[PDB]
């Protein structure tokens, strides 16, 4: 059981690290409540 | 996780 | 493929055809057409 | 410690329910990956 | 039991099933007894209000110009002193019973034709069904607009407000019965009830169960808390126009296009 | 030892101020004489929330529940979910978190679940358009409250997400010694699980009272229907008077009950917005507590805030006394030199507070 | 009755302070008058009509911002009484204590 939980977490930090790295390389080189409009209708 | 709420209520 | 176009038009109900005269007709070829007394009685 | 290989998966009810949802959608659309005569 | 048709108003004895009195009237569209069971008020299709007395066996009062069009509905307050009439001239008028003649009190002009008016048992609300598919709820005491109920594809033909003034049921020509919460006007449940226009819907007194009749010749008995059909009652051969429930809830009366008045007794 | 307080009065404020000052406090005699003495379920829920957003805090509740000993830790923040008991809406819990979010080790990303509206606590729109703009004036650039689901009382079912991406060392020093000019009036009229026409009728009443004003009035209709509309029907309105010149705002809000007319509620909130404006100098009475605290925790400099004579009421006085007990800071009030009004400038010296939880 | 002093006299209740010069924060919504009274009060929009309508380097700009704040501090403190000033700022550097 702990083997599956270990694999699931390591995939989580690794994906977070890569996304965080992509943001840094992106930066180095408007509306915030827009989604609420869609949620009203259902 | 350090510290916490210690609830002693009956 | 034109026949495949025709049957699709006939199959759908929210289709109105306008002839050269400007009068409104259905795909079949018949003119496309509440009252308080009618619903109550 | 680390493990060398992928753990063998465990078939829980959620895995079944998701799998049968794939199967039911495929039958609904008649989307089958089956051999056909040439 | 009073039964009003085009050309005659006949009053029956529910026990002997025999007609006691017959009056000649116009194209009657709605009738109600006054308290005491000694008078009946009709709204005919010409706009006339006709008031009869059973003991005298004659027409006491007629108001030819009560409305410019058909008086489609007619309701009394619980006290029996005020009468509300809606017409196809797009107005609701209020009348007073004074010693016994009718006097016009007030008029409320609506946007569209009126099909049903119902006053709550507590005399607190007035619900009016309009030809534009909406039911408007008013405060009877002040005549302040309170709510409008939306959701029917076709006009609402009948209304009924529960004994505690909490739910309101509406039935339309689109074959649905909608049960609304009268606190906010939200639809608790929408039932696809009959196979044709649902003409009448009546709460059983002191309960949330209700009856319905339709043009499909079936009378259905429903559950107000579970929204399930208890019993389907197949007796009529044609449209069931009218429906009535006894004050004790002991029996229900339905009249149909097939000239038969059927009394359904609780067993 | 401990700074001792009495009763349930200002429970959230005292806990918040102790957290910012780091000074241990004791609140005793909480509802001693009541039939149900001690802490309520929502006040215990608020103490659980403080535990989750800090580290190393010790919260001891007495055996009888009439005394709370709080030893604050460091503000850490992070991602979490909080289930608000039905006795209080989310706004009762989001509002104190606005005092702590900017000064955290990690970002606050808290998901609040429960009822999203009430008669006595802050609504979603009051926080979004009434309090959160004030935080922006004080240097909190990035802060937002996302509505995922609306939940009206009594059943609720709402869901709001507070994200405060800006972590700042301390608020800037405020210098607002004028009466801002109102440029326009906006607002949100909302409903859940009910027909749109209630919101329209809310607006018709509100436009009716405000049309005599010379400024534009634009109220939004927020009609929620379907899955994200909660479990109960409800409607309300929140009108905001905005001053685009310096980003100041004044707001009033209320919700409808069972058996109420939407037009009357719209007129009531429209009248209350005018009442609030007349009683205000630079911030409204419902924004004043946040402004005063943020001025206290600035640099060792004199901030100035103009306040109307109407805003000095019993709530203002108890707020200042609590600040002096925790922070030893005294607010000095001086008259404005003008004769048109009787306003005063509230001058506060900041304590030189600093966000020491953030890594450098 | 200087309300500035009355606020910090803990002997005087906050209710008592207001009347001489003239409840709780858990209730966010502030107190308002009754709707009908407010309706009559605001039948007209009068009494509120008044409310309704270069440095060479970046270093010099930042230095200017700081010096304006220190200039504000001095102006406020001089207006205050010396007893009032000690209560607010405290004992400034150079004081022999």
């Amino acid at each position: 059981f702990e083997a599956r939980q270990r694999i699931e977490e390591k995939n989580k930090e690794s994906s977070d690290y890569h996304a965080k790295m992509a943001h840094i390389v992106n930066t180095i080189n408007k509306n915030k409540y827009e989604r609420e409009r869609k949620l009203r209708g259902g | 996780k350090r510290g916490g709420v210690i609830d002693k209520r009956f | 493929k034109r026949n495949d176009v025709v049957d699709t038009l006939s199959k759908a109900k929210n289709i109105t055809v306008i002839n050269q005269k400007g009068e409104k007709k259905d795909v079949s070829g018949k003119t496309k057409k509440p009252d308080s007394t009618n619903i109550k009685l | 410690f680390d493990r060398t290989a992928k753990p063998v998966p465990v078939i829980t009810s959620e895995v079944t329910e998701s799998l049968e949802d794939m199967i039911r959608r495929r039958i609904q659309d008649s989307n089958f990956d089956d051999l056909q005569r040439r | 039991l009073a039964t009003a048709s085009n050309g005659s108003l006949k009053i029956w004895n529910i026990k002997t099933h025999k007609c006691i009195r017959t009056f000649e009237c116009g194209y009657a569209l709605t009738c109600k007894f006054l308290p005491g069971g000694l008078l009946v008020i009709l709204g005919t299709r010409n706009g006339e209000l006709q008031l009869f007395d059973l003991a005298s066996s004659s027409l006491l009062d007629t108001i030819e110009d009560a409305h410019d069009a058909a008086i489609w509905s007619l309701d009394l307050t619980s006290d029996g002193k005020r009468l509300v009439t809606g017409s196809a001239d797009k107005t609701v008028k209020f009348w007073d019973f004074k010693v016994l003649k009718l006097h016009h009190d007030t008029t409320l002009e609506l946007t569209d034709d009126i099909l049903c008016v119902r006053v709550s048992p507590d005399d607190r609300y007035l619900a009016i069904s309009l030809l534009d598919n909406t039911v408007k709820v008013f405060f009877l005491d002040s005549m302040k607009f309170y709510l409008s109920l939306y959701g029917h594809k076709l006009p609402v033909l009948s209304i009924d407000i529960s004994f505690d003034s909490k739910m309101i049921i509406t039935s339309s020509a689109d074959k649905n019965i909608k049960i609304w919460g009268l606190d906010f006007g939200d639809c608790h449940k929408s039932l696809f009830a009959h196979q044709d226009s649902i003409m009448n819907v009546k709460f059983l007194p002191q309960s949330h169960n209700f009856f319905s009749c339709s043009k499909d010749a079936v009378v259905k008995y429903w559950d107000g808390e579970k929204f399930e059909c208890i019993q389907k009652l197949y007796a009529h051969q044609s449209e069931v126009w009218a429906l009535a429930v006894a004050t004790d809830g002991g029996f229900v009366v339905s009249s149909s296009h097939d000239h038969s008045i059927r009394i359904w007794e609780e067993t | 030892k401990y700074t001792t307080f009495q009763g349930s009065q200002n429970f959230r404020l005292r806990i918040v101020l102790a957290t910012l000052s780091g000074k241990p406090i004791k609140i005793e005699k909480i509802r001693s004489g009541d039939l149900n003495p001690g802490l309520k379920d929502y006040e215990v829920s608020f103490l659980r929330l403080i535990e989750s957003v800090t580290n190393g805090s010790v919260i001891e509740i007495s055996y009888t529940g009439t005394t709370v000993i709080y030893r604050p830790g460091i503000i850490v923040g992070g991602a979490s979910t909080h289930i608000c008991p039905s006795s209080k809406p989310v706004g009762y819990f989001v509002e104190p978190m606005l005092y702590l979010a900017p000064f955290s080790k990690k970002k606050f990303s808290i998901l609040f679940k429960g009822i999203t509206a009430s008669h006595n606590d802050a609504g979603i729109e009051a926080i979004k358009w009434g309090l959160m703009p004030v935080m922006e004036k004080f240097g909190v650039r990035e802060c937002a409250l996302h509505t995922l689901k609306r939940g009206s009382p009594p059943l609720g079912g709402g869901e709001v997400h507070l994200v405060v991406d800006s972590l700042i060392a301390q608020p800037i020093t405020m210098h607002e010694i004028d009466r801002p000019i109102i440029s326009s009036i906006t607002g949100v009229a909302y409903s859940t699980r009910v027909s749109p026409s209630l919101v329209n009728r809310m607006i018709d009443g509100a436009k009716k009272v405000l049309k005599n004003l010379q400024c534009e009035v634009n109220i939004t209709a927020d009609v929620w229907r379907g899955e994200n509309s909660g479990k109960s029907p409800g409607w309300g309105i929140t009108l905001v008077a905005q001053s685009k010149q310096k980003g100041w705002s004044y707001f009033a809000e209320d919700i409808g009950d069972a058996g109420s007319i939407p037009e009357e509620l719209g007129e009531k909130v429209a009248c209350q917005l005018l009442e609030e404006i007349s009683k205000s100098a630079a911030v409204g009475r419902n924004q004043l507590p946040l402004a005063i605290v943020y001025m206290v925790i600035g640099k060792e400099d004199i901030g100035r805030l103009r306040i109307n004579k109407e805003q000095i009421d019993e709530r203002f006085i108890i707020l200042l006394r609590d600040i002096k007990k925790i922070f030893n800071t005294e607010v000095f009030l001086k008259p404005v030199d003008e004769a048109d009004n009787e306003d005063m400038i509230a001058t506060i010296k900041g304590i030189g507070f600093t966000n020491t939880s953030k890594k450098i | 009755w200087n309300i500035g002093k009355l606020i910090y006299m803990d002997n005087i209740s906050p209710e008592e302070c207001i009347r001489r010069w003239r409840v709780d924060l858990e209730k966010f919504v502030p107190y308002f008058d009754t709707f009908e009274k407010l309706a009559k009060k605001w039948k007209s929009v009068d009494a509120i009509k008044e409310r309704f309508l270069e440095y060479d380097t970046w270093y010099e700009l930042q230095k200017a911002k700081i010096s304006k704040q220190l200039e504000i501090n001095n102006i406020e403190y001089q207006e205050m009484t010396p007893e009032q000033r000690q209560r607010i700022e405290g004992f400034k550097a150079g004081s022999y204590v």
